[PDB]
């Protein structure tokens, strides 16, 4: 991930920025502060050390004014490194001049404390570099001042400083990634999610119409929200409703390849939606060789049969120009109505938005009696036409009509790594003073192994409870480790980190209750160890700020103000100044992790919360996918453009109330009750294919108030162990599980009784998607339209049966009658049989 | 109530007429306005199978006046629909409200009128 961990320090420079200019401005001061020590107060004897201060002050200025510099943005690491080095070299000259019987090592460790510090945190280097600098650095630094336990315990002093700053190197270094990581998750998101959005829409509005997405987009249905994850229906008048079908639909589809029908359909009904909104006129939706519209449908218009008659028109010159494009002898049967008709959507699986009224069939029947070629213009048409055109009355030879022919970064775990830090480095701190003593075995104080007992268990108990919290141990039980866990929320941690933090502090007053006021090496030694403790007290950097600093303060410098009237004060005032500037060390150093901490929680949050909100979405998203066309045709064309397809062999029903028509009372208001009734029937037959074992059957789509599905089309996985003739039959109980439902509701319908007719047959058939930008899965073949007619030719609670289907199931074990001879067009005579069995009386 | 198979053993049994079961389930702490999922009422069922004494026991047993189903007609109205008078009567001495009407729409007036009932038009007709 080169380029990835190159944007990433390409992305993290003001901040260093600000790190190097604080630096810069400590180093400083704190210059300054000595060079007024060594000359006002005290060493009046000698100008040799004020000339050094003044120089590393103007080469402080030059520094801050460098930075700058343009020649900086990819070279800063290195200026740090020559700044870290005249810092150095600084350092061990300042030491190198030591040890006449002429400064306490107070001083000189301090001034060590804050050239590492400043070196680990602030600098910006590689790791490896940085430690073998600060081992450098210390071993330069305590063999230079030997010009041996003590010696050994400066060196200890020197690796707990060491193992503090490896520590809180590595923490800065993971909080620094792991943000950019999260807020560059975060920007990803959103783009999809706006993507996501646009594909939701497109789908909504290719499935149902403009007015009625554009009024709920904005949510004012929850129930309809919750529903796409409910609805109205009106009814109308004086609205204009077009039909028009293929003449020889059946001839121009012989021996094709099936394919060549998808796409000129295509075309086709491409130009004729094309001009539809070029014209401002409605499309409705289409039955194979159908195609059908409507105008002033979601708002009336004052001249829609204008806009009617037009289209009818278009469609001629359209497959005119066709016939004549690619050369085939084509007419269009055109039927055209005006009247009332009430609008909606049914069910809740595969709903479109459609219209009903008596008016509808009527208009079919109508084209269906018209004149290829010419328009079949009605009365109620002609009512307010304003006989603008050709006036030609045609009628049926064999209603007052005429004909028209045109015109890591996890926050337990930090606890874990920092409770380990205290507990092992204090313990070391600990090991050192009690290493004071060499003379004498045993301490006279023994409140020091008191406290040094009382600490070690507390340090075990809680590295047990953390490693117990973050292992998952259960080692004995989970529900007292339950108990023994959520105590802690905002004060337990403020209570314990104090304690965990103050607690060095007392380790160091251990040993100096005794006496450490008659030799001189006792009290320069504790002043050593007592900053070294002081420093430690920064780690808890899960704790806040203003409490861990106060806590360090005092609980490290208060008792030295203490211990400074038990009287050597000149060595008093200049450890005063010490610790003065390692206060201001601590301070500014804690400030900004905690700060970095903030930030860091500010961003995860966000993050998840982006992440949490594009799921629903795309789950949304979807599942509208699914609603329209089957999955396979859908992982097909993820890598294609179209789809088409045939099966040489498929079963196919149809079914639809028959004793609805004189249900339609208008009495109420819209008679909107009747058809919400049927709406939780259609639903409960929806209900219906939700069964894990219905995965053969395709519900094509709802037509008016009818009902169609097919089988034996999706198993595209064929086995040598299966019969793969099974899905007639079972199409054949779903048609019965569907007989025995209309029954049940009939039976808890209120004083009226529902029958249908049903037809059944299955033969060779095409499948095919017909609009792009819009959609709509549909089939097409020579058996659809004849097992619609003899649907037509049923019976009421009859299963109506093609002659074929008939012999290939009579050996199946279903029992049938004869009923008679039906004729059909384009196959002629045909047998009928049925399922039924002395149902009636006789 | 939970598990409420009392609601339905009771309506089933209003409907199907047999008394013993339904006094065993009034014993049982049957719910007496008890309904199916659709909303429809023993009272209803009982004009719909027309078994009067269970109405009077349903009556006496603490049932409603204006029950209600998804078509939200009262059981005056669906009196009216099927043409029992005895059923209209004992169910308006209880006073049912004839100036209102269902979501349907219409008065018990109508639908007496269109189910081709006179007696309960004379009878509403008189009503004030």
């Amino acid at each position: 991930s080169v380029n990835l961990e190159e944007a990433c320090m390409e992305r993290c420079f003001p901040q260093t920025q600000r790190r190097f200019r604080y630096a810069l401005f400590y180093i400083g001061f704190a210059c300054l502060l000595w060079s007024i020590y060594f000359g006002v107060h005290m060493k009046s004897k000698l100008i040799v050390m004020v000339a050094p201060a003044l120089c590393f002050l103007v080469v402080c200025v030059g520094f801050f004014l460098f930075t700058f510099t343009k020649l900086y943005a990819r070279h800063y690491v290195w200026t740090s490194l020559v700044l870290t080095l005249l810092v150095f070299a600084l350092t061990l000259a300042a030491q190198f001049q030591v040890l006449t019987p002429c400064l306490s090592q107070v001083g000189s460790f301090s001034m060590c404390i804050e050239v590492l510090f400043l070196l680990y945190t602030v600098m910006h280097l590689p790791l490896y570099l940085s430690l073998i600098l600060g081992v450098a650095y210390s071993v330069l630094f305590e063999t230079f001042g030997y010009h041996h336990w003590e010696l050994l315990s400066r060196a200890l002093l020197h690796l707990c400083i060491h193992a503090i700053g490896i520590h809180l190197f590595i923490m800065s270094q993971v909080r620094s990634r792991s943000t950019f990581l999260k807020v560059g998750q975060s920007i990803m998101h959103g783009k999809d999610l706006e993507v996501e959005k646009a594909l939701k829409e497109r789908m909504i509005h290719s499935v149902m119409p403009r007015i009625i997405a554009d009024d709920l987009m904005k949510q004012g249905d929850e129930e309809s929200e919750n529903s796409v994850k409910p609805f109205k229906m009106q009814q109308i008048e004086e609205v204009s409703i077009l039909f028009a079908d293929i003449v020889g639909f059946t001839k121009m589809s012989a021996n094709k390849s099936a394919h060549a029908l998808v796409g000129l359909l295509n075309d086709l009904f491409g130009r004729f939606d094309r001009l539809c909104e070029e014209t401002k006129c409605e499309k409705i939706s289409t039955l194979g060789d159908c195609y059908y519209c409507v105008a002033g449908c979601p708002e009336p218009r004052a001249d829609h049969a204008y806009c009617c008659i037009e289209m009818g028109l278009g469609m001629i010159r359209a497959i005119e120009q066709f016939c004549q494009e690619k050369k085939e002898m084509v007419n269009m049967r055109v039927g055209v109505h005006t009247g009332t008709v009430l609008c909606g959507i049914l069910g809740m699986r595969r709903f479109k938005f459609d219209v009903w009224s008596n008016d509808v069939n009527l208009a079919n029947l109508m084209e269906q009696l018209g004149v290829a070629g010419k328009v079949h213009i009605s009365e109620a048409t002609a009512k307010y036409l304003d006989d603008r055109y050709e006036m030609e009355d045609g009628k049926v030879t064999e209603l007052k009509t005429y004909l028209i022919a045109g015109q890591f970064a996890s926050a337990t775990f930090s606890s874990l790594l920092d409770v380990l830090l205290s507990t092992t480095v204090f313990l070391i701190l600990s090991i050192t003073c009690f290493l004071r003593y060499g003379a004498a075995s045993t301490p006279p104080p023994p409140a020091a192994l008191a406290v040094f007992g009382a600490a070690l268990l507390l340090e075990i108990l809680s590295l047990v409870v953390s490693v117990r919290m973050v292992f998952f141990l259960e080692d004995v039980m989970t529900c007292t480790k339950r108990l023994l866990e959520w105590i802690a929320g905002w004060l337990p941690r403020h209570f314990i980190g104090a304690i965990l933090v103050s607690l060095p502090a007392l380790a160091v007053y251990s040993h100096v209750t005794s006496e450490f006021e008659t030799n001189i090496h006792s009290t320069m030694f504790t002043g050593s160890a007592v900053l070294t403790a002081v420093v430690q007290y920064c780690n808890f950097c899960q704790l806040s700020s203003w409490m861990r600093s106060s806590l360090a303060t005092v609980v490290g410098a208060g008792p030295l103000l203490l211990l400074l009237y038990v009287s050597a004060s000149l060595i008093g005032q200049e450890v005063i100044l010490v610790f003065f500037l390692l206060l201001l060390l601590v301070w500014f150093l804690n400030r900004e992790f905690e700060v970095s901490y903030r930030l860091h929680y500010h961003g995860d949050v966000e993050a998840d919360l982006h992440r949490t909100k594009i799921q629903s979405m795309r789950d949304q998203a979807d599942w509208l996918l699914r609603n329209i066309i089957p999955y396979h045709v859908a992982e097909q064309l993820k890598v294609s453009q179209t789809y088409s397809k045939n099966h040489d062999s498929g079963g196919v029903i149809f079914a639809s109330i028959v004793n609805f028509s004189e249900f339609y009372e208008e009495n109420y208001e819209g008679g909107k009750e009747c058809y919400r009734v049927l709406n939780e029937l259609i639903g409960d037959f929806d209900e219906l294919l939700s069964k894990p074992d219905y995965s053969s059957i395709e519900k094509i789509k709802t037509i008016g108030a009818t009902y169609m599905a097919a089988s034996g089309l999706n198993a595209t996985q064929c086995r040598d162990g299966s019969h793969p003739q099974e899905h007639l039959q079972i199409l054949f109980e779903f048609a019965k599980e569907m007989m025995r439902v209309v029954d049940d509701f009939n039976n808890n319908m209120l004083w009226f009784n529902f029958k249908l007719r049903v037809g059944f047959n299955h033969g060779p058939l095409t499948a095919g998607v017909i609009g792009t930008t819009k959609l709509l899965y549909d089939i097409w073949g020579d058996t659809v339209n004849i097992a619609s007619r003899m649907d037509t030719t049923g019976v009421e609670c009859r299963i109506q049966v093609s002659e074929e289907s008939y012999r290939v199931l009579s050996k199946m074990g279903y029992e049938f009658d004869y009923r008679g001879t039906v004729n059909v067009k384009g196959k002629g005579q045909m047998k009928t049989y049925l399922y039924p069995k002395c149902t009636d009386s006789g | 109530h939970h598990g409420s198979d009392l609601g339905k053993k009771l309506l089933e049994a209003a409907r199907a007429g047999q008394d013993d079961e339904v006094r065993i389930l009034m014993a049982n702490g049957a719910d007496v306005n008890a309904t199916d999922d659709y909303g429809h009422t023993p009272l209803h069922l009982a004009a719909w199978f027309g078994h009067l004494e269970i109405v009077e026991v349903l009556l006496k047993a603490g049932a409603d006046v204006n029950a209600a189903d998804w078509l939200g007609d009262t059981p005056l109205h669906l009196a009216a629909r099927i043409g029992h008078l005895e059923i209209v009567e004992v169910l308006l001495k209880h006073g049912a409200d004839v100036n209102a009407q269902d979501k349907f729409g219409k008065t018990p007036f109508d639908l007496a009128i269109d189910n081709g009932n006179e007696d309960i038009a004379e009878v509403l007709q008189k009503a004030a």
